[PDB]
């Protein structure tokens, strides 16, 4: 726990953050698409299968 | 130091799937085995959603299915995927057994026997499940099949009534069949685990029949996508059977209510049992027809004993190959005869086809195998 | 020139010439446990990244 | 014990030999034999160069089977070409087993 | 010399697997709707006048 603090751990987390943005976007967009959420989906330019 | 080698669950997955050696030259036929493994899942999952509406009472079993096909949303697709799914299950099953008979895979005798027991399990499962819908053919098939048990010489009728739960087929029999039908497939799964367990300490056979230790290859890179394609073609053929011609593998009359009083004409059991049924039609005696029936499936156990050739696969032994396709044609003959009413032409062809079915693999095959031995000078 | 080198530079260049490539491989025996070329080529890239 | 009819037997054996497909894969006759424990010990006793020739021809067969191809017609094994290398050894092994069994039943 | 469109499609996206999964899901996001209205337009095209949704006009809305 205490050992994980450290400048190289900061450098490493900074190296791996964008990958977390990517997978976070993957899970978020994927979650919305799977459940066909009306509130988030409508905002989109073309996806209007819901009425 | 890969983690697969460390964690025990990842160890077993590393064995059964990701890393176990297989012959490289394995063909499309072996894929059917894995397909069976897939089919069972479907037959569970799909079936699991039919049990949520089905009512196993005799007075309401039919109307509940009407409730599924009509009232329930998307119920009919589940219904037809289930019913056609059993048919695909037995097709892959027959092709699988034919593959095992052709390439000399029966030499793995323990795996062979577990396969036989698992076969009988799947047969009983399909039977009781076909009894569930509670139509005309369902009710009548149950009465006809159950009576065979009555054939046994001393215990007979007490045992038969012990299955019925009464004098005659009725609601308790339907509920019992619903329970056993519910429970059996998972036992089929555990057997399948035994099956693969015995299988993997020797390794999968290859079409040439020669040992493939020189050319073993990891399962993950290749056969996972090969089986992905085979599973995709399987889903293709299944969905084509369900969404275009749901009925043709089935039989009209089941959509009528069961009548204990009235009796349906053609009285034909669903197609995968038909050939066996012909044997019942073939031997005039009751108990003799029953024993011939049990021999029809047990007979597979005797095959390794009857093996005489100093080789596995038929591919290098064309005569035995011709006997093999004679055997397949004969099975088509019985399978067609099971769909027909007794009459002069059929009864004679059925008897000849049955006797030929027994004689070709209890006599001719070993002998022509010996002939193939003498022709090759050893 | 070496002083100019940085960890970001090493990441950019190693990602440029090593990551997701199609390596030449040589093996003088007794090889047999050596992974088939698809396993190696698969081993050239992470899925976590 | 037939004479010219025995030459006829050589003919039908040759035809059946060409009926078997292992010639298409370059295999010697003895490669095709099923490998039970007697054959296993029989292979164990093989001279190294011969054992190597056997293992390689087996790989060539499996590799041809991979791509579903066929060995070129010039390269096919011929009926007179074959050397029945494994027979003496396998006969020694089997005879030893029969000896141990005949001793064992007494 | 000039980069192929497949290459510009590659290095900008495919080299990192997470972006690959992302473009996959977005591609599904469009393909679902496109395949939907397309196949429905086809099935509507085969049997005009048979389907009730266009038969509604003879009796709908008073
Ligand atoms: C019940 C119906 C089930 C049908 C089989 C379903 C799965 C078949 C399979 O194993 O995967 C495809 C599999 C791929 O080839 P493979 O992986 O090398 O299989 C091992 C070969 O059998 C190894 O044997 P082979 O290399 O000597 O080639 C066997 C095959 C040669 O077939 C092939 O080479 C592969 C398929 C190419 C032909 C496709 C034709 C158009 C579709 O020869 C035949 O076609 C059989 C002769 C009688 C049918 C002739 C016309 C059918 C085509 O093709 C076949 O097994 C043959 C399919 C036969 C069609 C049914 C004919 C009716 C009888
Ligand atoms: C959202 C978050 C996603 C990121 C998760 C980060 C977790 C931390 C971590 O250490 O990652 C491990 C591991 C990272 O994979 P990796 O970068 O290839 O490194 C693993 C080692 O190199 C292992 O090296 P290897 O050469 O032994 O690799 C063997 C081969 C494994 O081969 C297979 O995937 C077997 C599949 C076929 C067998 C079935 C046969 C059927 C008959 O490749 C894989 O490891 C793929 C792993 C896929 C599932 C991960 C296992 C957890 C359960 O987790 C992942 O696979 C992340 C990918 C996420 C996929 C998209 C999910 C969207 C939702
Ligand atoms: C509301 C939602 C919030 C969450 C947002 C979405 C989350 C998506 C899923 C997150 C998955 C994380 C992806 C990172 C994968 C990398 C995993 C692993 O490889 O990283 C290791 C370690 O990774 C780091 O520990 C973590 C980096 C990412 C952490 C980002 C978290 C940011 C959260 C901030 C809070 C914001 C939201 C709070 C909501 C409550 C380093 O790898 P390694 O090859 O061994 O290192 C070299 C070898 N060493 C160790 C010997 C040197
Ligand atoms: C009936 C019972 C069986 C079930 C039915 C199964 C039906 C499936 C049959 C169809 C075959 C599918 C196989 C096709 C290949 C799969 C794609 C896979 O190969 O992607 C690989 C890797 O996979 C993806 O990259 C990661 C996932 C991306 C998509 C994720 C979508 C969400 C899935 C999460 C599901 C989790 C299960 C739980 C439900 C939520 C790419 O590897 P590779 O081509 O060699 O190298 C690429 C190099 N890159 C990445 C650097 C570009
Ligand atoms: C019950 C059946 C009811 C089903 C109704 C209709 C079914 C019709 C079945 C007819 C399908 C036969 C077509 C097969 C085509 C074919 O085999 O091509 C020849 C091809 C040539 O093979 P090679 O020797 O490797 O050639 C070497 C070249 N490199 O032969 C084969 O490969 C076939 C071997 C696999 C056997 C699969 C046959 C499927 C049917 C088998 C079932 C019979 C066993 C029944 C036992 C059931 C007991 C519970
Ligand atoms: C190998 C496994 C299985 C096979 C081959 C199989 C096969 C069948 C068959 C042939 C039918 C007759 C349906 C018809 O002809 O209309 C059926 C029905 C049924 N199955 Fe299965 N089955 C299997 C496993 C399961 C499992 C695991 C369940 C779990 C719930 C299940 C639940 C049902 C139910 C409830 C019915 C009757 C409902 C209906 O027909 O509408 N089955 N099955
Ligand atoms: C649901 C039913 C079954 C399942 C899930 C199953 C599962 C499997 C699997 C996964 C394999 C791996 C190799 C391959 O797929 O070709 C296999 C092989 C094998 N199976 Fe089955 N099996 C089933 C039924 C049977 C039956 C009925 C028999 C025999 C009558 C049988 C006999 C064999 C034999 C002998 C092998 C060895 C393959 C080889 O030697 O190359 N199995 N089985």
């Amino acid at each position: 726990v205490t050992r994980f603090l450290g400048p190289r751990y900061r450098e490493l987390v900074k190296n791996w953050v964008p990958t977390a943005y990517t997978w976070g976007a993957v899970g978020a967009v994927g979650l919305v698409w799977a459940t066909d959420w009306r509130l988030i989906l409508d905002w989109v330019p073309y996806i209007n299968g819901k009425f | 130091t890969p983690m697969r080698k460390t964690n025990p669950l990842m160890k077993l997955i590393n064995h059964s799937f990701i890393d176990l050696p297989t012959p490289s030259n394995i063909s499309a036929w072996w894929n059917f085995g894995s397909l069976l493994g897939a089919c069972l899942i479907l037959q569970i999952t799909t079936g699991l959603f039919l049990a949520m509406h089905y009512s196993p009472d005799a007075s309401t079993a039919f109307s509940s299915i009407a409730h599924i096909t009509r009232d329930v949303n998307y119920g009919w697709i589940i219904r037809y995927l289930h019913a056609n799914g059993a048919s695909m299950f037995f097709i892959c099953l027959f092709l699988h057994i034919g593959r095992g008979l052709y390439y000399g895979s029966f030499l793995y005798s323990e795996t062979w026997n577990i396969g036989i027991i698992l076969l009988l399990a799947t047969m009983a499962t399909a039977f009781m499940g076909y009894v569930l819908p509670w139509g005309q053919m369902s009710f009548w098939g149950a009465t006809v099949i159950t009576n065979l048990l009555s054939a046994i010489p001393y215990i007979g009728t007490d045992l038969v009534q012990w299955i019925w739960g009464g004098y005659s087929v009725d609601s308790p029999t339907l509920t019992r069949f619903f329970t056993f039908h519910f429970i059996l497939p998972f036992i089929i799964a555990a057997l399948a685990t035994l099956h693969l367990l015995f299988l993997h300490e020797t390794g999968s056979n290859n079409p040439l029949g020669i040992t493939s230790h020189s050319d073993k290859i990891t399962f993950h890179p290749y056969y996972t996508i090969k089986d992905a394609l085979g599973l995709l073609l399987f889903l293709l053929s299944l969905m084509t059977l369900t969404l275009f011609s749901p009925d043709l593998l089935g039989d009209p009359d089941n959509y009528t209510l069961a009548n204990p009083l009235n009796t349906p004409p053609h009285i034909k059991p669903e197609w995968y049992f038909l050939f066996a049924y012909t044997i019942l039609r073939s031997v005039p005696n009751k108990l003799g027809g029953v024993l011939a029936l049990l021999l029809s499936i047990l007979i597979l156990a005797m095959i390794p004993i009857l093996h005489m050739s100093k080789q596995q696969s038929m591919m290098f032994r064309p005569l035995s190959q011709s006997l093999y396709w004679l055997l397949a044609a004969d099975l088509l003959i019985l399978t067609w005869i099971g769909g027909q009413p007794v009459s002069y032409p059929f009864t004679i062809i059925g008897q000849v086809a049955s006797v030929l079915y027994f004689t070709t693999i209890l006599i001719l095959m070993p002998t022509i195998s010996l002939i193939e031995n003498k022709m090759l000078k050893w | 020139r070496i002083a100019e080198v940085d960890a970001s530079v090493v990441r950019e260049i190693c990602s440029k010439y090593i990551y997701d490539q199609c390596p030449a491989v040589a093996g003088y025996g007794p090889i047999e446990q050596l992974p088939d070329y698809n396993r190696i080529r698969s081993g050239m890239f992470w899925l976590r990244f | 014990a037939v004479s010219a009819s025995g030459k006829w037997l050589d003919g039908i054996r040759k035809w059946y030999y060409n009926a078997a497909g292992f010639n298409k894969l370059g295999l010697m006759r003895d490669d095709t034999i099923y490998e039970d424990e007697d054959v296993k010990e029989a292979i164990r006793r093989l001279p190294e160069n011969l054992y190597n020739d056997r293992m390689f021809r087996i790989k060539r067969a499996l590799d041809l089977n991979l791509k579903h191809q066929i060995l070129p017609k010039e390269q096919w094994t011929k009926y007179e070409e074959e050397n029945f290398y494994l027979e003496p050894y396998l006969k020694e092994v089997i005879r030893e087993r029969k000896e141990r069994e005949e001793w064992a039943k007494k | 010399a000039a980069a192929t469109l497949t290459s510009k499609l590659y290095s900008l996206l495919f080299r990192r697997t997470s972006t690959f999964a992302l473009t996959i899901i977005v591609g599904v996001m469009f393909f679902e709707r496109a395949f939907d209205q397309g196949a429905d337009a086809i099935y509507d095209h085969i049997n005009e006048g048979k389907l009730w949704k266009h038969i509604k006009h003879k009796y709908e809305n008073k």
